[PDB]
């Protein structure tokens, strides 16, 4: 997913994922901003640990 | 890594190249690419079905 | 060294999946780590798309 | 890969992965030097754990 | 180790001996190289497919 792929590269280049930082890679991209999505994305990441999850999964 | 996700999400949109897109999306990231790491990924690149490398997941 | 040699081309091997660095063998390995870490943030979470 | 193995002899060794060190194990092996590939290869390598990463791989 | 790596790194490029290259890659990283510990390697090597023990993977 774009809204997946841009939360993974955020984290990898060391940069906290918000809607500002996934909206300018999502710019980026040429993919047009959807305001439901990337804060859904936010929230549904709120509280993780990104490194434990990131690992596992049949 | 940020290379891979950078790709990955461009290829969900459905388009990439070195300049155009991977510098681009990278940059919106807001750190400053190697060239030797974009050049590396886009010539492996050439000449293979990405969806086709995802249906086997590994 | 069989064994010491299997487990060297595994740390290669690992190295090579990981860092993406694409040469013939470890290519198809290193682009399905993106997806590996994206197919599996949703496992955890609770949006379903 | 001759970059991978050189890094792991490197690092077996004790001594840094950087393009002096590279280049010369590059040299003795009698491949050719491209700037490029030891160039992404240091930046790969950059910030890693190469201990934690040698280990676990499907 | 410093051995299976030089080797390894050596049959990437294609080609191995004591002397020639087993000796020159290990010089090159500056370290002193053990003679017994060469010809060990030399002579488990002898009448192997290097080839084929990495295609089962260990």
């Amino acid at each position: 997913s774009a809204l997946s792929y841009a939360a993974l590269i955020l984290a990898d280049s060391e940069i906290e994922i918000s809607s500002e930082k996934l909206l300018t890679l999502t710019n980026a991209a040429n993919v047009p901003d959807e305001n439901i999505w990337a804060d859904i994305f936010a929230k549904a990441l709120d509280g993780q640990n990104l490194k434990d999850l990131l690992v596992n999964f049949s | 890594m940020k290379y891979l996700a950078a790709y990955l999400l461009l290829n969900a949109a459905g388009n990439t190249p070195d300049a155009t897109k991977i510098k681009a999306i990278l940059e919106s990231v807001g750190i400053e690419i190697e060239d030797e790491k974009v050049s590396s990924v886009l010539s492996a690149l050439e000449g293979k079905s990405v969806d086709e490398l995802i249906t086997e997941g590994n | 060294l069989v064994s010491h040699f299997v487990s060297a081309v595994s740390t290669i091997a690992s190295i090579s999946l990981a860092i993406g660095y694409p040469t013939l063998p470890s290519v198809g390995h290193t682009l399905i780590n993106n997806y590996k870490d994206l197919l599996a943030v949703a496992i955890a979470a609770s949006y379903h798309y």
